[PDB]
This record gives C-alpha cells, structure tokens and sequence, in this order.
C-alpha cells in the first residue's frame, strides 16, 4: 500500500494519476489476501486499524462523497470503498466506478459484512470460534474493539483467554518444497508455528518505523540497522521488526531474526510473547515505535535505553517547561490558550511575533 | 456449516470445510507448488488415485473452462486447498471451482494449513490419506481408510486410464485469438505418429499436431506388432499415473521398436518406460516433483530450463546402461531428467515439455523428435 | 398505482404518509407481476412509458436525490427505485431505505438490467426473440423506442413485422376452472387468445380516461358510460376501453365487451386490430383519449363524431384565433411573446391586467 | 438457455424453461388452482404419477422449508408453472424452489401458457403428458412417451406409496411460535387410532394427535384381523393416489371393521374405500377437483365450507346403498362430498379436512370422529 502526505501540501492536487505523488510504502504478508490486506492497512501508520470509516452512515450526502472518491481516486479510496458497501452500493456499482477487479472488491464487501455482525453482537458475541474467524481475516484487536465498543486491551485479553494467538511462517522462495535456515517470518492465524525461538541467546529487539513519510525517512532506518549490525556483532541475537519493503532493515541479512510485521502494539506484543527478548529498543524508528513505548512497557515489555517516561518528560510541553525551569535555562515565553480573546491577551503578554502550535 | 476433514496415515488431522462433493476420498497425498494452472492439474491423468494439495492459498480465482481440461475428466482423487475464492473473475471462466468439483463429483477440502501439510510431506515423505466430507466426518474411519490403503506403489494405473479402442487425433493447440482449433484434416499432416496412451495429456497431442503430426492414439497394452503394421513415422509414449513394472507389456513392446529404426520419444511415464526397456531401473521418490518452477539442465548445451514437473518415480542414473546417455538433470536435486540412446533414435524427458500448466521452456524437446522422424523418412 | 396531483398544490408537503393525498388510481392486469406493473405504469397518465429516469446518469449529485426519494417516499418513488439500480445501489441497499419487499425490488432491478441491454444493442439488436421477451416483461413500445433512440412507431413497425402481438385473456374468478360468457379482458404476451371477437354486429368503441386526476373526474366517466349504455340499447356492440378500477365504466355490466387496458395508442391499436370496430369515440374520456385522436386516425382508426383535425382547430391557439376572426367574434386582446422585454412591450399593447398562459 | 418442453397425448406442445432436474417425466396431467401451498401440494402422495400444473402464475415466491412437507418426499411426477420468481422472499424459506426440485430430482418446466393448458384440460378432460428437460428436447419422443403411457386408469398407486412396516405417530401440528412440536409421549394421548396408510398426508396425522390420538400407522395391505388384534379406539383410512378396485384387499378388511362397532373415518381415498366397502360405486371425474377454494355444503346443517380438494375419482351418488346417507355435496358441481352409515359409526369426507394447504373450514369433521371414539369407549 502506498503512503502519501497530502496534508503537507494543502494547495496540491490530491487525485491519483500517472505521476507518482506517494512518499513511501508499506508491505504485508498474509495467508490470505484479506489477511494480507488488513495487516498492511494497520501497518500503514495513518492511524487506521483497518477499514475505519470516512463518512457517517446517517449523512444524507454520504453517497455523493463516496461516489466522487470512488470515481476519481485519492489516497483514501481504499476506505471509501468499504464505505460504499456500508451504504448499500453493489460490488458491480463499485466496479464501474473504480475499475478494481471484482475479485478484490468482493473480499472487501465480505469484510464489511463481518464487521457489521460484530457490531450487532457486541463483545458478548465474541466467542472463540468467531473471534478466531475474525482474526484469520486479518482483523485487528483495535478494529474489533471499536466495533464492539470496548478497549483494544479487552479484545487483547479475550484472545489470551481463548488462547487465541498467531503463528509464524517463514519466507523460503519455494512454497516449503525445501527447507530454510533463514528466519524471515510473518504472522498468520494458522496451526503450525515456525518461529522456534532460541532459548540459547541474549536477544535484542529493534523496532522500525514502517513505511516512509516526510519527517520519518531513511535516516531512522539507518539507525535501526546500525543497532542490529552493532549488537549482533557484539554477540546479541538481533531481531528486527519492520514492514517497509524499500529498506536495508527488512533485508534478511541485516539481523538474526526478521519479523516482517506491522509495527503495532498488538503485533509487537505477539512477537515479544514468544521471543521474550532481553530488551527492546523503541528510540530508533521515529515516531512510530516511540508512540508505542509507554504501552509496551506497561504491557510488560523490557524497554531498553531512555525510559518511556523519560521520553514523555521531554515531549510533554508542561513536563518539559518544568524541567527547563528547574535547570535554570532560557526558553521562549509561552502560554496555553483555549479561547480566541484569551490568546489575544496572552499574546500581548508573550509578544509578537508568535508561533501558534496546535 | 459444511464440515470437512482430511487424515493422514500417521494420524495427522486437518479440519476444514467442504467445497466439493460429499463423501470420502482416499489416496496418496502430494503437494504441487504451481500458483496457476489448478484446472489443468486436476484433469491430469497422472494424478489418478492421488490426493492433490496445492501450496498457493487461493485456488479457483479464474474459475474453470473446457479449454483447460487436459483430459476428458478429473483424474485426481481429492483436492486440498487453503482458500476457495468468493468468486471466480476471469473472462474465460465458464463455471466456478466449487460447482465444477461437485459436477465432477470430487471430494475436496479447504481452510486447512496447507503449509503444515506440505512441510510434513517434505520432511517425512509421501503419505496416503483420506478426506472426509459430510455432516459429521468420522476421524477414525478417515484414519481407517488412510491406513488400509494399498497404495500406488505396486499398482497398474495406466491401464485404468488408457483408452478402450484406438483413435485418430488431429487437433492443434489453443490460441488466445482463436481458442481451440478445429481438428486438422489427415491429408494436411505430413507425419504419422503412433502414440501409446498411458493416460496421456491432451496438450501433448496438440503440440505434436502443431508440429505436423497426424496421431494415432493406441491403448496401453497394444502389441509392438499391431503397431509396426501401421508403418509409423515415429512412436510416442505418453505420460500417465504410477510407474511401470519391468514385467509389463509395454516394456516388451518398446524394446521391439528399439530393434527397429523407428524414432522413439517418451515423456514422464514414457521416459521411464524407455529407460526400463533400455536396461535401467526406476525408484520411487521421497515426495516427487510437483510444480512449474523446476530448473533442469540440458547438460549438453549447459543451459537451464524452467519446467513443469509431475512425477513421483525416477530413473536411477546409477543403473544406466551404456547405450543410455544423460541429457538432462534436475538443478533442484540432481535427479535424472533426460536421456538418449547412443545406438538408437530414442530419447525421453522426465518433465512435461508440453507443460499445461507451466513454462513453455521445454517445448523444443519436440523439435528433436521431429528432427528424428524427418531423417527417418529421408531413409 | 395511486395517482397524485402535487404539482397543483405548490406549497404542500408532498411526502407520502398515513393521510391519503392521492386523487385517483389506475389498475392493470398482467400474467406476471413485471408485466402487470409496467402496464400500470404506462396507463398512469403521467407521461411515463414505464421506468423512465428522473435523474441523469452523469449527475454527480444523483445518489443523494435518489437516496432521499427512497428513504422518504413521494409520488415519484417508483421511478427513483430504478434510478437507484441504474446508479449502482444493491437490492439490499434499496430495501433498507424503503422497506419494500425484496420480492418486488429484484423484479424492478431485472427490468433495469434488461433496459441496459436494449440501450446497448439498439434497434438492430431487437430480433424477434428478444423483442418478444421484452414484450413479455410488460415493456411498452414507447419505452423501448426511447432506449433504442427511435420513434415509438418504429418499435411497433418491428412488431408488425414479426407478427408480434398480444393475446387477450379473460377474468373469470376461477383461474379457468369454469368457462365464462362474459367478455372482461386484458392483454398479455402469451399463446392462446380468448378475445374471440364477433363478426356479427356493428361495433362502437368508447375510450375511457384512465385514472382520475383533478379536472379529469368522474364527469367524463359519466359520459363514457352513457355512450356505452345508449348505443348498446340502440343495437350496437359496445366496447369499453379503460383501466380505472373505481368507476362504473370498468364494471363488466356496463358494456358488451370490456378491455381493462392502458388507454394508450399502443393498447388501443392492438384492440382495434382484432375488433375492427365501425367507429371509435374519443371525445368523452377527457384529455387522455383526446390526445390520442390524431394518431389513432392516422394509423387507420375510424374515429367518429368531431374530427381529430377539428378538435385541433379549436385547441390550437392560432387555428382558433383565426376562426374567431372569420366569424367576426370578440376575443380578448392577446400576444404571443418570446422574451422578457417583448412581452413588456406587448403588454403595453394588450393592457393590464394580463393573463399569462405558458 | 435451458430448454424444456411439455407434450400432451393429443400432441399439444408447450415450450418453455427448465427449472428442475434434467431428463423426462410422464404422467397424467392435472391443474390445481391453489394460490398458496405449492410445497404442500408437491409433497402430497396423492399426486404420485401425476404432472402438476399450477394456475397461479408465480410459484416459489416463498421458497421451501421442512415444516411444509406433507410426506417424506415429492410425489408429483413433474411440475408445470407460468413463472419461477427470481428470488424466494419469506422468513420461513430454507431453500429456493429450483434447488429443491433439483434436490428431489423433479423435472419441471416454467414459462408456458398454463391458462391455455388449464382451459384445455377443463374442456377436454384429463390427458397424459410428458415433460422433457434438456439441451434439445425431442418433441416426437415426448409425444411417444405421452402416448405410450398406461396411465392411472387401472393402476394400484396406493401400494406404491404405502409404508413397508407399521409405525407410530404422535407428533402434533405446527405453530407459528413453536414451529413443529416434539412428539408426544404415549401416555400423553388418551386415544389409540389405527390408520391405514394409502399414501397418507402428515397433516392428517398431526391433526389427530392434536385431538388426543396416539397413532399406529399400518401398511395398506394390513389385515383386518391383525388390526383388530391391536384393540383400536377408532380406525382411520388415509388419503392416497388413484382409486381402489372393488376387487382389492382393503375393501375386504374394511367391511370386516364395519361388522364391528369400531368407529371408522375416511378422508378422500379413504372415503372412497368406505363407500366401496359399503356397496357404492366410484367414477373417474372429467378433470376432478384440485384447488383450495371449493365450496362444500353440509346438507344436514345447510351450511357452506370452503375446502381443499385433491381428487380425480368420485362416489356415485346414484349407486348409493340405503345404509349410506349423503352428508355433503359440492356446490361447484354437485358431486358427492360426504357420507355417513346409518347403521354404523362410520363416516367419510371426499375433501381434505386437514387442508394443508387450504382453508381450515372443514377441520371439525375431525371432531365428530373424536365424539364417535369417545362414545365407543364409553361402551
Ligand atoms: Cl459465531
Ligand atoms: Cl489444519
Ligand atoms: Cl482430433
Ligand atoms: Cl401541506
Ligand atoms: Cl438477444
Ligand atoms: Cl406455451
Ligand atoms: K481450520
Ligand atoms: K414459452
């Protein structure tokens, strides 16, 4: 799936054409297209848990916006497609608009229907036979949870309960006709697990940033490789977690073990679960893994380097000012306005010119 | 809920969903790595008695069509897949995969860990198994049916698939543009080839005609004599299930042809035949060769071809008589692939030069053969 | 199908509710639901020839209007249902908005898909077989014409060529379990005909006005009945043509023969064709029959009484003025303006106050 | 294109579409006027060997479901309709009509002028016919088949449909709410009724159970002796195909029961049998009574009931013994509808009191039988 950055170019023509406009790309592996597709969506780093809705069901104008998005593709179409299904457009109607082979579309529709079940049944309807069905479809814990009106965590627990966990298969180029020694894996909801973690060594986990976007480029990927290359050299068992197909980090030669997966709390936890690494570095892949730091730790992840808390200290506007305050250092005047008339005053205080961050 | 279940000799279970006919199936289980060509695989006579497992997860994306039937009927025993697509999406489609399976009364199961299964065969070697599709599949029965299988080894399959009476074939290959051509007139085909149906693939015939050959397809057991009577331009030994025992009819016959100056060309089964008749021995492979990405080297030119493979048996390169040279060898495992009589106008390839499905890389094999017939005629 | 008159009540809420707003209704009989509905649509006297579109295919905003018309039914809903299938909506989508049983929706949908083929093959693709299938589904010559891009007469020409005509079945209260002596019929595209016209008497055919509407009431029907009753008594074999279920005119006792059909040129010609009446009265059923007069005559029908042309003389503004003139009679000063400024001047001429007829 | 064709004895041809299995079907053609109830009519054993035409154009609107089955299988020989709806649309549906027919292997044809067909059967009386469904139905073959048909007219149908061995029935009627009830316990029903299976409809059994009867379903050839042996509360003579010969077993046993004081009740064929056994004569009706809107007057009370009818033969009122008094007659044609033995506690009704499908107006006939039973048990 390609990654765009149209919100950084307001005045720009955001319709997809023959000239590329995307800034990066994400890749996923599944045992099925539906699985493959959803994993990719949730690894895109655009805040999607999958086929999250763009328009409201009770919007009298929604079919119109849906139609437009569908006929003249933008970066959001994939989503507008599921929305089409929610709104009652047929597979054929969607086809005439987008020209996307019905083979694909049908799959999307199926996903939209299951979703609806979900939403109808609530968390209660989440037996273990279904939940597992949902999981083999690539549904993410976070997706279901919105659907079921619960916390992602709840779904997470539930699974734990059912002992509902993915398995890991390997890449071998030959559909298992031969054996491999490489450890290039991906998750799926099948039977046999091929992870076969080592009990043997001290393992260090490196989290990547996923697909590139402006501000989260190759520079971060550079660091991540270096971490692996270094520690592996030092003798640790290095395990890379990333899903950006263009990089050096996702080259099986860069680490001992490679998990081509979405850099999500869910997918990460899963890997940890069986790897039980010594430590995990979340300070090298950019904003992606960094946002995951608190959560991971509370979830019991052995986060190494600057603590997640520490991190927050610096990021948090209030926590930072405070420490700046404490060391007795120079920082520009600031304020935290809530109302227009409020700022105008505070503004007088601080002094033009000003820097207005939202 | 349409339950399905497959069980192995070893007692390894695989639960799923029924996508084909209702009932049970039993046979040797194999795996084929071909990502395209599922119909042509199913209709392959060579698959008789066998239970087919396909590695590629989505089977039936393009539905089905007559032109993709390599034989008059679905020879595989059962079908094992990971996912059956919601729809078929292909301008060539005439009938969905489920529908077709049922139409052909095949017992098939989807939604199972075909990876697991594949790895198991790879590791442990080929295994007989039984699929059970129905309201409440019985594991034990399945298991029963699984063990009780006599199995391929030591089985005359060819006989099961060969044609009753003899016939003439004058049909050429398919074209995107034209599709399947109308059978050529016999006065339009310069050569006459006699072909032994051991469970021959249509494509093979098609490609020969394509080549100028008028075909006379004969039962398996046909005697060398009844044939030599036809005054053939060359004699052909088709592919087909199982393997021949040094004991049977064709062996004898072929040898006769080998006393003659008639050019002789064998494929797959026929490649083994030609070999047996020439003095070598065959062996059953661990798991065999079933896919369309198989490298094979033409040792003479030092060139590789990507080839279509379907064969559980093999010609022991070790037992080779001296009148038998090595032409091709498998780059995957180094097993024997092709041979030529130094003495005679006889040669056979272990892979399917006719593919369908798979790479047309080995097509030129045929040209050799024609090259031989032409020369024979010259004389 | 109910008949509305909203256009006459501009500021009225035109949404359908528990309080009746209809002013009449038409009825049709068909051997199939499709056939029966289409026949009713073409006899509704609203200008419809079947499922005529209401919104355009290239209107980006169409889905929204359609959506609105399906969710909150007005008198036009039937036509917005087809427009919906045209635009990409599924039967399930339509169902959720309207609550109309899918048993009906699927039928309309199939009609639309058929229309699409028609439009596609054009008149040349109208072979005898296909044209027969269409007729069988209740398609009017006028509607096919429209899709084929020809005049109605051309569709009809084709039918004559293929000897593609309907048969007449009879109403019997018993599904043919017993015979009838009554002549209460409806057209259908089938095999056996039961019209069995007489060769005996001098026939007169009276055309009704279809469903009642404002200004086209019972009054006209009254007249229609009287004709039938009178000429019957006088010895003629009286044939009534009408499809208004509420009237005395469609009572089988009113006439010798009753054809419960759409009062259209297509319908009336088919009947004339087999009945071969001595004369046809077109002046008593109001506007509906009056509007057919010229075509009927032109196609060979023995219209009686005041002539089609005469009727035109009077109705036509110009023809009339001329007559009035000729008789040296008094007629309000008039003008036939084209533009804004033209009228203002002309007005000046004519004098206020003015009556502005469009 | 799926062609189908129906040809009459008289050579009349109806060209249409196949909606069920592929193949041919021959039998006496009948028309039924029921606007609802198609599944119930098709599963009625009285339609064995007959080709059913339904006058109501749209057939399959509500799909099908098990509760609407009047027996263990479809008895109609073939089905003839005007239109097969695109979809079934009813919360009760469990399978669309076409798949059902296929499932049951019935040859069926749609899209023909069923009104012309009906008018013809009315006018000229019943006729034999054959439906052929296939690639290229041969109208001369169909005509042959129809002409060759031996027909019903001196056929033993009931033996065909009857039960092999006797059995117990204690299940009651269906309800919107609860659906079809679990079968009652023996001790939950006060009366024991022995019912002669002449191709009996499920609804009759259910309705009897609704009224207190535990049933013992017996083969039509079952002897009076063996029966009496069971000590019955009442005897019931089921509905069924054809007509019985004066000749046959059953008339014999009936008469026996009639020597006794056990109360006897017959429905349809059962009524026939009762009248034959009582010395009355049966006739074959022009076309018969097949519908659900048939007016029947109870002559005793002077009242009219709308009834469900399904019969080709009728009791001669003229040939009526004196110990046989007329209880109901048709208001459509005046034909004999019900009788009562003055001398005995036995009565019968030509129509189907159990309806299914059809109006429930005649249900109370069942109650007189209960009364009868209750008195017998008093003495
Ligand atoms: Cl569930
Ligand atoms: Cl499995
Ligand atoms: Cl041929
Ligand atoms: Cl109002
Ligand atoms: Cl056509
Ligand atoms: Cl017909
Ligand atoms: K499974
Ligand atoms: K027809």
């Amino acid at each position: 799936i390609p990654r765009f950055n149209f919100e950084k170019f307001a005045g720009a023509n955001d319709r997809l054409t023959t000239q590329m406009k995307s800034v990066g790309e994400v890749m996923a592996i599944g045992r099925t297209q539906q699985e493959s597709l959803q994993k990719a969506l949730r690894g895109l780093e655009v805040g999607a848990t999958g086929f999250d809705p763009k328009v409201s069901l009770d919007d009298p104008e929604a079919l119109t916006k849906i139609r437009r998005e569908l006929k003249d593709a933008g970066a959001d179409r994939i989503w507008y497609i599921a929305d089409a299904f929610r709104a009652g457009l047929s597979v054929d109607g969607v086809f005439n608009l987008t020209n996307i082979d019905r083979w694909f579309l049908v799959q999307i529709e199926e996903l939209v229907r299951l979703e609806e079940k979900v939403a109808e049944v609530g968390i209660t309807g989440l037996n273990a036979d279904f939940l597992r069905q949902l999981k083999r479809k690539g549904f993410a814990d976070a997706r279901l949870a919105k659907l079921a009106g619960v916390r992602e965590a709840e779904i997470r627990k539930l699974r734990d309960q059912y002992d509902l966990h993915p398995v890991y298969k390997r890449v071998d180029t030959c559909a298992a006709e031969f054996a491999t020694d490489t450890a290039y894996m991906y998750s799926t909801y099948e039977e046999e697990c091929e992870a076969n973690p080592s009990t043997d060594r001290e393992k260090i986990m490196v989290l990547g940033g996923g697909p590139n976007r402006i501000g989260q480029g190759i520079e971060f990927d550079y660091c991540c490789v270096h971490a692996s290359l270094a520690l592996r050299e030092d003798g640790y068992e290095t395990i890379m977690v990333n899903c950006n197909p263009e990089t050096v980090s996702t080259d099986y030669d860069t680490s001992d073990r490679l998990y081509f997966e979405p850099v999500t709390l869910e997918d990460v936890l899963e890997i940890v679960r069986i790897e039980k690494p010594k430590g995990v570095i979340v300070q090298y892949g950019g904003q992606t893994p960094l946002k995951l730091a608190r959560a991971l730790e509370a979830a019991g992840v052995p986060v190494i380097g600057t603590s997640p808390d520490a991190i927050d200290r610096a990021e948090d506007r209030e926590r930072f000012q405070h420490a700046v305050e404490r060391l007795k250092l120079k920082q520009p005047a600031n304020a935290t306005v809530t109302a227009i008339e409020m700022a105008v005053e505070k503004a007088k205080e601080i002094g033009y010119p000003l820097v207005v961050r939202p | 809920i349409k339950s399905a279940l497959l069980v192995l000799e070893d007692g390894t279970q695989f639960h799923g969903r029924a996508i084909g006919a209702t009932g049970s199936a039993v046979g040797e289980v194999v795996f084929n790595t071909s990502m395209t060509g599922y119909q042509e695989i199913l209709t392959d006579p060579s698959y008789s008695r066998q239970i087919v497992t396909l590695t590629y997860p989505h089977i039936g994306n393009v539905g089905t069509n007559d032109a993709d039937e390599e034989s008059s009927q679905v020879h595989a025993q059962g079908l094992v897949i990971r996912d059956l697509p919601l729809i078929a999406s292909n301008f060539r489609n005439t009938e969905d995969l489920s529908s077709y399976l049922k139409r052909h009364n095949i017992v098939a199961i989807a939604d199972i860990d075909t990876r697991k299964l594949t790895r198991l065969l790879r590791e442990k070697g080929a295994q007989n198994g039984c699929i059970i599709a129905g309201d409440n599949p019985d594991a034990a029965l399945a298991l029963e049916k699984a063990r009780a299988f006599p199995g391929l080894n030591g089985m005359d399959l060819a006989k099961e698939v060969t044609t009753a009476e003899a016939y003439s074939w004058t049909q050429g290959s398919w074209t995107l543009t034209g599709g399947l051509p109308e059978a050529k007139k016999e006065d339009e085909l310069p050569f006459h080839v006699v072909a032994y149906d051991f469970g021959a693939k249509r494509n093979i015939l098609r490609m020969l005609v394509d080549r100028g050959c008028r075909l006379t397809i004969v039962p398996a057991q046909t005697s060398a004599e009844d044939v030599l009577k036809m005054n053939p331009d060359g004699i052909f030994l088709s592919n087909g299930p199982g393997d021949p025992a040094p004991d049977d009819y064709a062996i004898t016959a072929i040898q006769k042809f080998l006393e003659t100056d008639i050019p002789v060309f064998g494929i797959c089964l026929g490649h083994q035949l030609l070999a047996l008749a020439s003095g070598a021995k065959t062996v059953k492979m661990k798991f065999g060769h079933h896919g369309g990405n198989h490298p094979v080297k033409d040792v003479e030119k030092n060139v590789v071809m990507i080839t279509a493979q379907n064969h559980g048996f093999a010609v022991d390169e070790a037992t080779l008589p001296a009148n038998l040279r090595v032409t091709h060898k498998s780059l995957f495992d180094g097993t024997l692939q092709g041979i030529h009589r130094t003495d005679k106008p006889a040669f056979s390839f272990q892979g399917h030069p006719e593919a369908s499905p798979g790479p047309h890389d080995a097509a030129p094999l045929f040209d050799h053969f024609i090259e031989l017939i032409e020369q024979y005629r010259k004389t």
